[PDB]
């Protein structure tokens, strides 16, 4: 009846500095299905960012993956930006490199 | 009578009877396996043998329609195997029927017949002869359920004839394979020319058929009196008429008394009708479908005279709308046998129109006096389209000419499904290879009759699985105007195009098994979706992106490792193709 | 064994520009297409894009789509009362044993399951208010029960089959994972290692942590889909600080003939 989202970051592939890639953000496990969400490059939004069909699972619960091509860099730092009816605020999800 | 099964078995002698009702089955049943349809033939056959022996006896009274509704609904797993189909047996004739009738060629897409090896076909034929003919009748009437019914049986004769013919010589492949592959192409001009004379009766109406079957037998018998095409064109309309409702025992005898009337008054219809006459029952009315035109009389008065000149044109158009303007395409038709006649029912179109209009008009001679000035310009569009599309045709391949067809009516109809048009393209363009053959005369009537059928066959189906407002509206604003209303038609700006990303261009490397056949098919879905990508693009363009994409699959394919390059390459050729595009 | 699944959406006021319905087709865990009330034709999805498919074929989508989008459009006006809604439904085929099909019609409303569609009766069922007031509108229709039984018994796996045929390049698909173990100062005296499998297909797969070649268990797990298809996996566990470099991780997976032993 309403659900709050599960956001996951991660590369497409290992991440190699000055290599070409992916970065994916994956929110899942929501309902109702309205939801913003924000790929961010060091604090900005990226206007480049592909999202895949709002679709759902088993147990109903919506979920969504929005992604970007990127050139990772030592300084860089990344993050994804969700809002959604059950959260105070937008949330923001930081890209651990191991996961 | 009392029994109609008795009276049509009588008719129709035993094994005509037998043939048509497998016929009949096949055509509603299609995938119900042969063994099943002979049980339920010779069913239908036995039950029928009793009331040749007592035409009271228990249920003989029935209609063909409750009796073969009857049996059909024998099979309830319809749905699994069928469809929409189970739902009939749901109701009650005459409603059962129709519904019946709606539920053919929902799926034309059933798997294609692998021939066996000729030896192994001469094998069976010398076996089981009775039933390797019936196999044939069974095949060919399941994939094409409109199929003229008493023209299949005489099909069928011929597949005999060859095989009768070929099975004792030592290269059997050399002698059948020419004679059966005159007889599929044969075959698969007669199933289509008979879908478009059911769909013109059923979806436009007995008035636009009769139209046409006057322009035709008009051309054909340029000698007959306007009386006598009529009784013709009426005698036709119930032939035709029953054969499209499924009363293919009711047809085939009818057809028969038809062919005997049109002998045993060969005088007032044409003089090259002798030799036909001669005939067995089935090659009767072949030869008579199928002769020479007469030639045509002495001193015919000018079109103008009885439709222009003369001071009672719209008296009788008043009186008689339907006879004055057949009377117009008989006398239109019988001196022009090389026009098409979809080109004689647009004509006579325009003349209605003016007609209508200038009736109404202050002084109405004044009005249509130049009513031929109009038909100019539909005499010519088709002339100069069939015109360039035979420059092209020699200019180009048959298959960089399919390309040229496929991009336009992708531009035109984007809405259609990439499958849909790759093979609606094909089809067309095979009014290369089938009319720019004939000499100058000859080729917008055979383009323009072609065509017709190919885009009747696109508006049948498409009419079931609604998919462009453009197609329905080409399809049913006028049957005779099919052929310019999708000429006419622009660039679809109305379509959102399809959106790039990087897995647009996603390919694992089971392309390189593929054969050229295979790996052309894959070009020309490549094109479809490139054009689906930006309708507006120019042949530049498009060529541009497409040399990209050969330039792909010939690099990839030839390297270690093959499905490094696919990952690798396949976001280069998307950034490369926007570039070539714009975006 | 793999199943055709259509998850069918349709919300009752939608963010404007948003479609009221939409759909996406399943073939296992690839989705091959898509669907929704804006442009209202049923397209191809992916790598199906390139199937070797028939003509007719995603005209037949759509038009078996439609139907469906009017049915779940009149769900609200049966509801009636206000707060907004989402009504899903999960319907498909999964092949059986004997040549056989074996159906799936499971609907819910705002998130939770509440009817469904018995292929005996030909009819919607449920208990709920909002399921019975559902059920009647759709069972007085143009025949609405009729085509939601030729959907699932004739449709559905006549095009399930026709894609195992056409498609098994995309179906057979397997790709290995790239692994990598990495080592993350967290707390006062522990640290938190995470096995992590990149670009792999199909999804199933299994994450493992060993402490000299004995079980440490798993700890948290983490699945996800990447653009293309495959997919992302990470299993993390909390260690003693300088006790590191005496766990690896053990992965298996279809696409790899023995499993991998992941050193740090």
């Amino acid at each position: 009846i309403q659900r709050t989202p599960k956001i996951q970051v991660y590369s497409r592939h290992p991440a190699e500095n000055g290599k070409s890639n992916f970065l994916n953000c994956y929110v899942s496990g929501f309902h109702p299905s309205d939801i913003e969400v924000d790929l961010l490059k060091n604090g900005e939004r990226i206007e480049k960012v592909e999202h895949s069909d709002l679709s759902f699972s088993k147990d109903w619960s919506f979920y969504l993956l929005y992604y970007t091509e990127f050139t990772p860099t030592e300084k860089d730092e990344y993050a994804c930006r969700v809002n959604h009816v059950t959260l105070s605020q937008p949330k923001i999800v930081k890209w651990d490199r191991d996961m | 009578h009392k029994s109609e099964v008795a009276h049509r078995f009588k008719d129709l002698g035993e094994e005509n009877f037998k043939a048509l009702v497998l016929i009949a089955f096949a055509q509603y049943l299609q995938q119900c396996p042969f063994e099943d349809h002979v049980k339920l033939v010779n069913e239908v056959t036995e039950f029928a043998k009793t009331c040749v022996a007592d035409e009271s006896a228990e249920n003989c009274d029935k209609s063909l329609h409750t009796l073969f509704g009857d049996k059909l609904c024998t099979v309830a797993t319809l749905r699994e195997t069928y469809g929409e189909m189970a739902d009939c047996c749901a109701k009650q004739e005459p409603e059962r029927n129709e519904c019946f009738l709606q539920h053919k060629d929902d799926n034309p897409n059933l798997p294609r017949l692998v021939r066996p090896e000729v030896d192994v076909m001469c094998t069976a034929f010398h076996d089981n002869e009775e039933t390797f003919l019936k196999k044939y009748l069974y095949e060919i009437a399941r994939r094409h359920p409109y199929f003229y019914a008493p023209e299949l049986l005489f099909f069928a004769k011929r597949y005999k004839a060859a095989f009768t013919e070929c099975c004792q010589a030592a290269d059997k492949a050399a002698c059948l394979l020419p004679k059966l592959d005159e007889l599929r192409d044969e075959g698969k001009a007669s199933s289509a020319k008979q879908r478009l004379k059911c769909a013109s009766l059923q979806k436009f109406g007995e008035r636009a058929f009769k139209a046409w079957a006057v322009a035709r037998l008009s051309q054909r018998f340029p000698k007959a009196e306007f009386a006598e095409v009529s009784k013709l064109v009426t005698d036709l309309t119930k032939v035709h008429t029953e054969c499209c409702h499924g009363d293919l025992l009711e047809c085939a005898d009818d057809r028969a008394d038809l062919a005997k009337y049109i002998c045993e008054n060969q005088d007032s219809i044409s003089s090259k009708l002798k030799e036909c006459c001669e005939k067995p029952l089935l090659e009767k009315s072949h030869c008579i479908a199928e002769v020479e035109n007469d030639e045509m009389p002495a001193d015919l008065p000018s079109l103008a005279a009885d439709f222009v000149e003369s001071k009672d044109v719209c008296k009788n158009y008043a009186e008689a709308k339907d006879v004055f303007l057949g009377m117009f395409l008989y006398e239109y038709a019988r001196r022009h046998p090389d026009y098409s006649v979809v080109l004689l029912l647009r004509l006579a179109k325009t003349y209605e129109t003016t007609l209508e209009k200038c009736c109404a008009a202050a002084d109405p001679h004044e009005c249509y006096a130049k009513v031929f000035d109009e038909f100019k310009p539909l005499v010519e569009e088709p002339q100069n389209l069939i015109k360039q599309n035979c420059e092209l045709f020699e200019q180009l391949g048959e298959y960089k000419f399919q390309n040229a067809l496929l991009v336009r009516y992708t531009k035109k109809v984007p809405q259609v499904s990439t499958p849909t048009l790759v093979e609606v393209s094909r089809n067309l363009g095979k009014v290369g290879s089938k009319c720019c053959k004939h000499p100058e005369a000859k080729r917008m009537p055979c383009a323009e009759d072609y065509l017709s059928v190919v885009l009747n066959q696109l508006c049948v189906l498409h009419e079931k699985t609604p998919v462009s407002d453009r197609v329905t509206k080409c399809c049913t604003e006028s049957l005779v105007n099919r052929r310019p209303c999708f000429s006419a038609l622009e660039v679809d700006e109305t379509y959102v195009p399809k959106e790039f990303n990087a897995e647009t261009f996603t390919f694992h490397a089971d392309i390189c098994t593929l054969s050229e056949k295979e790996r052309q098919i894959k070009k020309q879905t490549a094109l479809v979706e490139l054009v689906k990508h930006k309708p507006k693009a120019t042949k530049e363009q498009l060529k541009a992106v497409m040399d990209d994409f050969a330039a792909f699959v010939e690099k990839c394919c030839k390297a270690d490792d093959k499905e490094t390059c696919f990952a690798e390459e396949g976001k280069k050729l998307v950034a490369a193709s926007q570039a070539a595009l714009g975006l | 064994h793999l199943s055709l699944l259509y998850h069918l959406t349709a919300v009752s006021s939608p963010a404007p520009g948003t479609p009221a319905f939409w759909v996406s087709g399943w073939l296992g865990p690839q989705q091959y297409l898509s669907y929704n009330s804006l442009r209202g034709e049923a397209e191809p999805c992916g790598a199906w894009v390139w199937e070797n498919q028939v003509s007719w074929y995603w005209e037949k989508e759509t038009t078996d789509l439609r139907i469906k989008e009017k049915l779940f459009l009149e769900a609200f006006k049966a509801l009636g009362g206000k707060g907004p809604y989402t009504l899903q439904g999960l319907l498909g085929c999964e092949l059986g044993p004997d040549n056989t099909s074996v159906p799936t019609a499971k609907f819910a409303l705002n998130g939770e399951e509440f009817m469904n569609f018995d292929l005996k009766q030909g009819t919607w069922g449920g208990d709920w208010p909002e399921a019975l007031a559902i059920s009647q509108r759709w069972q007085q229709q143009d025949k609405a029960a009729n085509k939601e039984l030729t959907f699932l018994l004739f449709s559905c796996p006549h095009r399930l089959r026709e894609h195992l045929e056409r498609g098994r390049g995309n179906l057979e698909w397997k790709e290995p994972p790239s692994m990598r173990l990495k080592a993350r100062p967290s707390s006062p005296g522990f640290s938190v290692l995470t096995c992590s499998a990149f670009s792999f297909y199909p999804p199933e797969l299994q994450l493992r942590f060993l402490r000299n070649g004995l079980a440490a268990g798993t700890g948290q797990g983490d699945f996800g889909p990447n653009s293309d298809g495959s997919f992302h996996a990470s299993s993390s566990l909390t260690v003693k600080s300088g006790d590191e470099h005496h766990y690896c991780c053990i992965v298996q997976h279809a696409g790899l003939a023995q499993p991998l032993r992941v050193e740090l």
